[PDB]
């Protein structure tokens, strides 16, 4: 596994000692190389996993998340090229260092044979993200945003730490393989109820579950473009990955305790999808869309059927790519108008036709158009829920209707109509932006050819 | 339809129920009770795979018609005679069904009159 | 569209607008031309029965039951011209109206074609650049204290002048640019 | 004499049938003049900022900024816990959760009972 | 925003808004793409009455037609081999109760 | 479309043609510069009839605020010209 | 449920069509009523007959729409039937094409709509169905005939009503050929497809003379 | 595609003989088809089997016994 | 062998060729509509054969 | 190549109300004491090729004559060919 | 074709009626088939023979893997991890084998329906019985385990089922 | 000439590719292409066996 870890670490001296004008070029090319090398992780077994060593292992659940994390960094560099131009070279290098640190921590998080190492890195991804939000943010509120993103997260994870340690003192090991093999049922007890709550609520707050989600719109709205991309795409998947990993020890208490969260997520998707309909901001709309899709993933993980796990993995990867693309698009508009309001700039399809086709593709994928892997995840989760209880279909279908509605509302308000008369600084779309969106979208429609690579270990 | 008006406006029991037909033994009319003859055996009708609702007593004419249409293909106006025979057999089946319906209707009239006459005799 | 609205509609304006709407809905009701002509002359005669009317309270008492009589027989599906704000082709060619300033972003290879047009465009731009400095002062002088009272603009009063704020009225895209 | 038109929330009264519009008053006449005055002043400001050959940006609109700020950021500081707010919040935020909890629990209790008594006919149910 | 004057020279003709005026709190609900509160040729309550009456009448009459079905003076269609037992469901090893069809 | 490119001459011909077919106006006295209310002595209503006739003749409808300030055939010709963007 | 839904749809939509002024809206409601009729056909357990009706409706409804488009473009983008007058002689090919299409859609015997719609009505009449849906199917047939009559009368018979500058023209091989292909279709395809395919339903051999012709009588 | 035809301004527009012959021919073939089919096969509309009268059947074939036997 | 399958798939497959060529140079010219119509005509003529086989 | 040949308008005298159903409306209006100033303007809708109208049934039977002639000649040909 | 086995995928003998045209007039179908053959099959077959001779020039092999039999979870010590691991891997491989068996039976069933046409309700009863048998067996063996299935849970389910069967049998015998 | 080159490049080449794919790859795998068994009527002769099916039961033929 170190063939992936070491090069990303070597990126730091590379970007620090590079020329004043060649930091972006070098970072882009070498990050793309690391993506290509990490692509070898995709070959998996139907048996347990590929064991790299005592400390790092990979699985067909860790493989797609790792590949997407490694693939993201070049696009984050391409997106943050623009607004950092007037920045001093030292601060640009600090930005690149933050991004590389985030990539490195996520890479060690997703292998993490042991639960305490996983926890340490899962919480280590907090510092680069917080600094990125609170330092390279635009509005006054970024500072406020930072605090929320911190404390909420910590508010969820500090009990988990205790829980994890307590487990090591009764079972004797937190190594994932042993915990899988030496699993024992959790008898219905108050002590076990609180252990289950401590173990789950740490990851619920990061999905985020409806009700505990208030930090997400603020963090996504105030963060810089790269911060928004990494929050929407990968950092949300930490909670779902962690729940998939940790629900192997929580049976059979999960059947009893999933009700408060299944009800919260099933109703929460309707409420957040409805909120998306009445929104005066693009980034807020996309953030609430992410909340809805992650609520659906939460439901899938709590249902605990093989179809649930397959659909949850597919939806996680697909939504990561989709959300990254949508945030990029909104940022391209924001750089030209400097307002970040949906109603303000309209009729852009006549002015920027290719940006219009990129908008169409992104919204179609978010709308879960078949046979895209968004629909694969949604359909598998809906099918598993229907097996669980025949009445979930009304809620799932209502969510489907509303998501189609607000995705097309976001498309029509910005792209269609008559242009704003008084805005005359809308320059043609650069090659960098179109390359960004193309590199976002091509992996999606290519993975729809080979779904097995993203359907998880239960495929 | 007239029978609809008669049943929904006249006495409900006086006219038969199409769901419960027949309500009388087939031997009630006369003891002969000759039996219907099917020409197409199971194997040549299944090998024909006509349809599950086309497997009625008029199936043999249907088999001849399908043989016709398969053989003389390029002209689709070649054979109307086999179609005519099949249509005639279908009409005869439908007339047998009408006869059965009117038979149950008149037998119910008979039973009603018989019961009424016997009850009147018991009244006197 | 062209003319700036006034502060209110006097009684005559309401009379004429009601008359025109009634005539249009009458034509929609009576499809055939002869029948519409008959009923239009009938309606005009019924409208001028009180033309010479003198007092105003009884006049405004009329054109109030007239409004109700219209709202009762208004033909919920009236005929609308294709390019009208209700027509089947209202904003149809709006997606082809591209602002002129977009031309300033054309690549020099694109601007190599059509050289004469860009010469004339540069002339127009210089004309506007000077005329704007004239127009700002014409408006600050001509405007009564306390801001304008009506959205009406004055014309050009000197020789070399041009009307104030003329650039975005003369440079409409087209009626059917594409 | 004609049947009358009754306005509703989604079927607003027309201008031509608004009783107030027909009955003009001296105070009203003065008011109309001032409304057009402020409207024309704003239009003049927008046209002066609009026709400028130097300007190569967006004409910042204070009304749009105020609308967005009031819709998004201005809600909480003006919030006050009032019987109306408390009752509406309790209903719309708790009632749905418990109603769906009841529905799903009822369905799953029935289904588990049917499974235990064995009268469900779950044949061919291989995927789940 | 549908009932605003369509012949005015608005700054945003599609939106029908003038630069500067106060914006309705719920503008994103009336944008000519959504709920329009225009006056209508028939009063709203009359609309609701007529539509609901038509719907309820149709549902009641469909139920009535269900309770009074139409048909023809015909007995049931007759099928040759024990009401076509072998090729509908099958089970060839039970010897179903023989049904014999009357020739009339 | 495939519509002919109508010009100002066609416009003025059609205006004067439509106004001649108005029996209330003698064809000898009405000229391209003949005012409506004073030179022709027409009522305001008959001005509205003229406006609607020109509407139905040209296929597009004139806003009444712009229509009621149309008092001369040359004014109407120029209004229709500016609306439909004719060069010559 | 399928039978009831098809019946209510066809009745309500034909009733709405009967009084429209946009030609495109009239033909849209026509096709919606036809879809309702097809759903009725499915409800009476005759799916193959509904497929044949799909096949015939394709031809004649598509060519009706093409004729309406020719009229619309000819009269300078106009759709209200209140502004097309005498087009019987002004454009003869569009007139005859839409006349043949209206006769076919209305189930004129020995056209493309006859072999499908006639069998639909015969099948529903002699089946154990709801009385109300039967009544609505017959009424919808009559209303289909009526709004076809409306299109013809209001678009072709009276005196002209369009603006004085006439731009009516048909002299284009593309429009003519595209119309005439579908015209040949809507004339002969019904016979060809009906007689070529093997039979898939038991025919309705015996039938009262009055219920036999009820389609012709009601149309 | 076609020929050059001019607008005519308040009179009947110019029509070529070609489209008139085409319209007349297609109307003619439509009607000829209808009467050809009606002559050759009139059974599709009018029917070709008779409908039996149920009251005409005598009780001998309906298995009806005169009120007394069974 | 069995031309039915080959024809029934090739009609659909040639229905997509103009979409493949949409990025070519023919797209930027005025021969694209003629191209698409000709392709549809060919596809219909080709799809006629399996109908004859079934009949 | 477009329709640019300087098309000519008619003469405004050529429009007469004579022979049109505008006599009926004019007579009914004068019978009450009114006149239609625009009656001449619609004259072109009843003057030229628009003068003759066709009934609805006259519309349905566009080609009944040629169809009937062809049908009878076909029946004659088949009668003479079959009876051989 | 020997590319697969004719006994795992049984097929009826495919009896086809010889054409017996009753009409003198020629059909277009035979001409269309002849032109299709000479215009498509011949070039395709020539290209395939070229490709096949090129393949036969360079011939080489690949093999199918064999897996030995190891103790299963029923012969696993409570806390031993190596033998438990081996038993888990073997149970996973048996799980996949079972899924592919059910897939084989399903393919057989679908083919049976499609071939039989309009008589599928009768002729395909044997395939239905095969699929019902395998479906029932598969369901008892692998259903209701959950996302985190394992050998231990399958054994526990089997033990519970055998306890219930033993109780029912003992009650039935002694009543 | 244009239509000849069109039919060559747009009909002949794709049908060659599809015919190859079907007759050598798709049919290589079992049950990929399943055909409804052709209808069997009495008196027909089978190419595989040469057996002639018995005719029908000689129904009464009147009218
Ligand atoms: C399926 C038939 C096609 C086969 C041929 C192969 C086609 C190659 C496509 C490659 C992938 C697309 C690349 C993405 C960006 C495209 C770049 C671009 O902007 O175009 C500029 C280019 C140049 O034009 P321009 O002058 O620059 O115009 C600029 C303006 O912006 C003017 O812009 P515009 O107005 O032209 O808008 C762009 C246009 C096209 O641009 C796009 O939007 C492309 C994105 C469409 C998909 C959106 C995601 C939804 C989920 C689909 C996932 C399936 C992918 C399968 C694998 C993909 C492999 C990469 O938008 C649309 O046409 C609407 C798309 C809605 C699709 C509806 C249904 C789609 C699925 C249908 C079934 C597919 C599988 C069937 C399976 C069973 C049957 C065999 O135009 C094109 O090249 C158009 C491409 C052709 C359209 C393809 C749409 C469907 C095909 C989807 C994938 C291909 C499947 C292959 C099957 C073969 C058997
Ligand atoms: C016709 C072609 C079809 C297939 C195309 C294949 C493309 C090949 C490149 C893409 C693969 C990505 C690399 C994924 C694997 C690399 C990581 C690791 O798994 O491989 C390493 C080894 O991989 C290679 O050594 C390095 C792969 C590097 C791929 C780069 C190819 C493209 C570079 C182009 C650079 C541009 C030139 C300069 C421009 C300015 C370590 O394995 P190793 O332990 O050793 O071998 C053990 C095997 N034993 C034990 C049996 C003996
Ligand atoms: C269940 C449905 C739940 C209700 C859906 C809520 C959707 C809220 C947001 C919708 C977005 C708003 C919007 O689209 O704008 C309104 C927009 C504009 O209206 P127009 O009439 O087109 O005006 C044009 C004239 N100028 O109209 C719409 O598109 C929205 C239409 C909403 C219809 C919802 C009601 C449908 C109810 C159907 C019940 C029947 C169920 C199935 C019956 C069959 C069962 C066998
Ligand atoms: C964004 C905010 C989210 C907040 C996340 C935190 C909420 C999680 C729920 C409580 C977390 C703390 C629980 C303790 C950690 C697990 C330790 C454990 O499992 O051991 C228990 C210990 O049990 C406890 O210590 C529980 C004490 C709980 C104290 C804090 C309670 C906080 C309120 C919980 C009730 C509300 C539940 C939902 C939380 C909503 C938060 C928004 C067993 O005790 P033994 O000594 O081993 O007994 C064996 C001998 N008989
Ligand atoms: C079919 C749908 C129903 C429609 C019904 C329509 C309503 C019909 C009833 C109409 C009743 C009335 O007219 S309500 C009568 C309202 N009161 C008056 O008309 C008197 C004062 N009018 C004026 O002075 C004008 O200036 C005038 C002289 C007219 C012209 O002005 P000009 O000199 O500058 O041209």
């Amino acid at each position: 596994m170190l063939k992936i870890i070491i090069p990303t670490t070597m990126l730091l001296p590379m970007t620090w000692m590079s020329k004043h004008n060649m930091i972006w070029i070098n970072a882009t090319v070498h990050s793309l190389l690391i993506s290509l090398i990490s692509l070898s992780l995709l070959n998996q077994l139907g048996e347990n996993s590929l064991n790299f060593s005592l400390t790092f292992f990979s699985d067909s659940l860790s493989a797609p998340l790792l590949v997407l994390t490694t693939w993201l960094l070049p696009l984050m560099l391409m997106a943050s090229q623009s607004h950092l131009s007037k920045e001093t070279t030292t601060r640009k290098k600090l930005y690149i260092t933050m991004l590389i640190l985030l990539q490195l921590f996520l890479i060690m998080t997703f292998t993490a044979t042991e639960l305490i190492l996983f926890y340490i890195l899962f919480e280590a991804t907090l510092v680069p993200t917080l600094i990125i939000i609170t330092r390279w943010g635009n509005q006054t509120e970024r500072l406020n945003a930072g605090l929320y993103f911190l404390f909420y997260t910590l508010a969820g994870s500090l009990p988990l730490l205790v829980a994890l340690v307590y487990i090591q003192n009764t079972t004797g090991s937190l190594n994932f393989l042993i915990i899988h093999y030496w699993s024992h049922p959790l008898s219905n007890s108050w002590s076990n109820i609180f252990m289950w709550l401590a173990c789950i609520m740490a990851f619920m707050v990061k999905m985020p579950l409806y009700g505990l989600h208030l930090w997400l719109p603020k963090a996504h709205v105030e963060a810089p473009i790269a911060g928004s991309m990494v929050l929407a795409a990968v950092l949300l998947k930490l909670g779902g990955y962690g729940m998939m990993r940790i629900t192997t020890i929580l049976n059979p208490l999960t059947n009893y305790m999933a009700y408060p969260f299944l009800m919260l997520s099933m109703w929460g998707m309707i409420m957040t999808s409805s909120i998306c309909l009445r929104q005066t901001d693009l980034k807020s709309l996309i953030a609430y869309s992410s909340v809805s899709h992650m609520a659906l993933v939460i439901v899938a993980i709590m249902i605990q059927t093989p179809w649930s796990f397959m659909g949850a993995t597919a939806l996680m990867i697909a939504h990561g790519l989709t959300s990254s693309m949508l945030f990029c698009l909104a940022n391209t508009n924001y750089e030209r108008v400097h307002s970040r309001t949906m109603i303000l700039a309209r009729g852009l399809q006549t002015l920027l036709p290719l940006m219009a086709t990129w908008w169409l593709v992104a919204s179609l994928t978010n709308l879960a158009l078949p046979p895209s892997i968004n629909l694969i995840g949604e359909l598998f989760i809906i099918t598993a829920s229907f097996s669980w209880s025949n009445i979930t279909i009304i809620l799932m279908g209502m969510n489907m209707m509303i998501t189609a509605l607000y995705s097309l509302y976001m498309l029509i308000t910005t792209q269609r109509g008559k242009y704003t008369h008084h805005i005359n600084n809308i320059k043609p779309s650069f090659t960098r932006e179109n390359a960004l969106m193309a590199l976002h979208i091509l992996p999606l429609l290519l993975l729809t050819l080979n779904p097995k690579m993203i359907l998880g270990p239960l495929y | 339809g007239a029978h609809l008006a008669r049943r929904y406006l006249g006495d409900a029991s006086k006219e038969p129920d199409p769901l419960r037909m027949p309500t009388f033994p087939p031997d009630y009319g006369f003891p002969e009770r000759k039996e219907r003859e099917m020409v197409a055996t199971q194997q040549e009708m299944n090998d024909a795979q006509l349809m599950l609702q086309q497997r009625d007593y008029c199936a043999h004419y249907l088999i001849q018609l399908l043989k016709c249409k398969r053989d003389s293909f390029p002209n689709f106006l070649a054979c109307k005679h086999e179609q005519h025979d099949w249509d005639y057999c279908e009409h005869l089946d439908y007339v047998k069904r009408m006869k059965e319906f009117e038979r149950e209707r008149r037998l119910l009239q008979r039973k009603k009159r018989r019961e009424q006459r016997e009850a009147e005799m018991a009244r006197g | 569209a062209f003319s700036a609205p006034a502060a209110y509609l006097t009684h005559q304006q309401k009379v004429l607008r009601l008359y025109k709407r009634a005539l249009r809905h009458l034509e929609s009701w009576c499809v055939h031309r002869d029948k519409y002509r008959y009923f239009a002359c009938l309606m005009r005669a019924r409208f001028d029965e009180h033309k010479n009317e003198k007092d105003m309270v009884k006049a405004t008492q009329l054109l109030r039951q007239a409004e109700e009589e219209f709202w009762y027989g208004q033909h919920p599906q009236p005929y609308i011209f294709p390019e009208s704000p209700g027509g089947t082709s209202y904003e149809r060619y709006e997606c082809y109206k591209v602002p002129e300033w977009c031309l300033d972003d054309w690549h020099p290879s694109e601007k190599a074609m059509y050289p004469d047009y860009f010469a004339k465009r540069e002339q127009w731009k210089r004309l506007r650049r000077e005329s704007w400095e004239r127009e700002v002062k014409q408006l600050q002088e001509e405007t009564p204290p306390g801001g304008p009272r009506t959205e009406a603009l004055p014309p050009a009063r000197k020789e070399g002048d041009l009307p104030p704020l003329w650039w975005h009225i003369v440079t409409r895209p087209r009626e059917r640019p594409m | 004499s004609f049947p009358k038109y009754k306005p509703s929330r989604l079927a607003t009264l027309p201008a031509t049938l608004d009783p107030a519009e027909y009955d003009i008053s001296p105070e009203t006449r003065k008011a109309q003049a001032e409304r057009l005055a402020i409207r024309s002043r704003l239009k003049r400001e927008y046209l002066l900022q609009y026709n400028d050959p130097n300007r190569l940006g967006v004409i910042e609109d204070p009304a749009l900024i105020r609308w967005t700020y009031a819709r998004s950021a201005n809600i909480y500081p003006n919030f006050r816990p009032t019987p109306k707010t408390s009752l509406l919040g309790a209903l719309f935020g708790i009632g749905p959760l418990f109603f769906w909890y009841y529905v799903f629990k009822t369905d799953r209790d029935k289904k588990e009972k049917l499974i235990q008594e064995g009268k469900l006919d779950q044949t061919f149910n291989i995927s789940y | 925003q549908q009932e605003r004057d369509p012949w005015y020279d608005w700054d945003h003709p599609d939106l029908r808004l003038n630069w500067g005026e106060p914006i309705h709190w719920d503008l994103d609900m009336y944008i000519r793409n959504r709920v329009d509160t225009s006056p209508t040729p028939v009063s709203w309550n009359t609309m609701c009455k007529h539509l609901f009456g038509f719907v309820a009448f149709m549902l009641f009459m469909f139920w009535v037609g269900e309770i009074y079905p139409s048909y023809q003076p015909v007995g049931p269609k007759q099928y040759p081999y024990n009401d076509l037992y072998l090729e509908r469901g099958g089970d060839p090893t039970k010897e179903p109760e023989p049904v014999v069809h009357y020739e009339i | 479309s495939d519509a002919p490119p109508l010009t100002l001459e066609a416009i003025k011909d059609r205006v004067l043609y439509v106004l001649k077919l108005y029996d209330k106006i003698d064809p000898e006295k009405l000229s391209v510069n003949s005012h409506f209310m004073k030179d022709l002595g027409l009522d305001s209503l008959d001005q509205v009839e003229i406006i609607m006739a020109m509407e139905d003749e040209f296929g597009f409808e004139i806003p009444d605020i712009d229509a009621e300030k149309l008092m001369c055939p040359q004014e109407i010709v120029d209004y229709i010209a500016d609306k439909k963007d004719v060069y010559e | 449920m399928t039978l009831c839904l098809g019946a209510i749809t066809t009745l309500f939509t034909a009733l709405c069509a009967i009084t429209q002024n946009d030609i495109k809206k009239i033909v849209a409601f026509s096709t919606s009523s036809q879809l309702g009729l097809m759903m009725v056909t499915i409800g009476i357990n005759q799916p193959h007959l509904a497929f044949l009706h799909i096949c015939m409706h394709a031809f004649f409804k598509a060519m009706l729409f093409m004729c309406s488009g020719s009229i619309i473009h000819s009269l300078n983008d106009e759709q209200d039937i209140r502004k097309m007058g005498g087009l019987y002689k002004a454009m003869p090919f569009t007139t005859t094409a839409l006349i043949i299409g209206s006769l076919a859609l209305t189930g004129m015997p020995y056209l493309t709509g006859f072999y499908s719609k006639d069998l639909i009505i015969e099948a529903v009449n002699m089946s154990y169905t709801n009385a109300w849906a039967l009544l609505m199917t017959l009424i919808a047939t009559s209303l289909t005939a009526a709004y076809s009559t409306r299109i013809i009368f209001f678009a072709f018979l009276g005196k002209p009503r369009f603006p004085p500058l006439v731009l009516i023209n048909e002299n284009n091989p593309l429009l003519i050929n595209s119309i005439k292909r579908l015209l040949i279709g809507s004339i002969f395809a019904g016979f060809i497809i009906s007689n070529n395919i093997p039979p898939m339903t038991v025919p309705n051999t015996t039938m009262p003379l009055y219920m036999k012709m009820t389609a012709l009588i009601v149309t | 595609g076609g020929v050059h035809i001019e607008p005519r301004y308040r009179q009947f527009p110019q029509l070529t003989r070609s489209q008139l012959i085409q319209a007349e021919f297609f109307s003619a073939t439509m009607w000829f088809w209808i009467l050809w089919r009606f002559w050759h096969d009139s059974d599709a509309v009018l029917g070709h089997f008779p409908y039996p009268d149920p009251s005409q059947w005598t009780d001998e074939e309906l298995g009806i016994l005169p009120d007394d036997e069974d | 062998m069995n031309p039915f399958a080959s024809l029934t798939l090739t009609t659909l497959t040639i229905l997509t060729i103009p979409i493949m060529m949409s990025n070519s140079n023919i797209y930027k010219t005025n021969l694209y509509p003629n191209y698409v119509k000709t392709t549809v005509s060919y596809a219909f003529t080709l799809s006629l054969v399996p109908l004859l086989m079934f009949m | 190549e477009h329709g640019h040949s300087k098309m000519e308008l008619p003469d405004y005298k050529q429009w007469k109300i004579e022979g049109t159903p505008l006599e009926t409306v004019q007579e009914k209006l004068a019978a009450r004491g009114l006149r239609d100033p625009w009656g001449r303007n619609e004259a072109w809708r009843y003057s030229g090729g628009f003068a003759n109208n066709v009934s609805f049934v006259g519309a349905l039977l566009k080609g009944f004559k040629w169809g009937f002639a062809a049908f009878v000649v076909a029946v004659g040909a088949e009668y003479y060919l079959e009876s051989q | 074709p020997d590319s697969w086995d004719k006994d795992v995928y049984p097929e009826p003998p495919r009896r086809t009626p010889a054409p017996a045209p009753q009409t003198s007039l020629p059909n277009p179908v035979t001409y269309l088939t002849k032109i299709f053959d000479l215009l498509v099959d011949r070039p395709v077959t020539l290209a395939r023979e070229f490709i096949e001779q090129q393949h036969a020039k360079n011939r080489y092999y690949y093999y199918h893997r064999e897996f030995r039999r190891v103790p299963d979870i029923t012969e696993c010590e409570e806390k031993d991890i190596l033998c438990m691991f081996e038993a888990e891997m073997q149970w996973r491989r048996d799980y996949k084998v079972d899924q592919e068996i059910v897939n084989i039976i399903q393919e057989r069933l679908k083919a049976c329906q499609q071939r039989e046409g309009e008589s599928y309700r009768q002729n395909c009863a044997k395939e239905l019985e095969q699929f019902t048998q395998v479906s029932k067996a598969f369901q008892d063996r692998y259903s209701d385990l959950g996302a985190h299935y394992s050998a231990r849970k399958c054994l526990a389910k089997q033990k519970q089922r055998m306890l219930a069967e033993r109780k029912a049998a003992k009650e039935a015998a002694a009543a | 000439y244009r239509h000849s080159i069109f039919a060559v490049t747009h009909v002949l080449i794709p049908v060659w590719i599809i015919h190859y794919y079907l007759k050598y790859h798709v049919t290589a795998k079992p049950y990929t292409v399943v055909e409804r068994k052709p209808r069997i009527f009495p008196g027909d002769t089978i190419l595989e066996t040469g057996e002639v099916i018995p005719l029908m039961k000689e129904f009464p033929d009147q009218h």
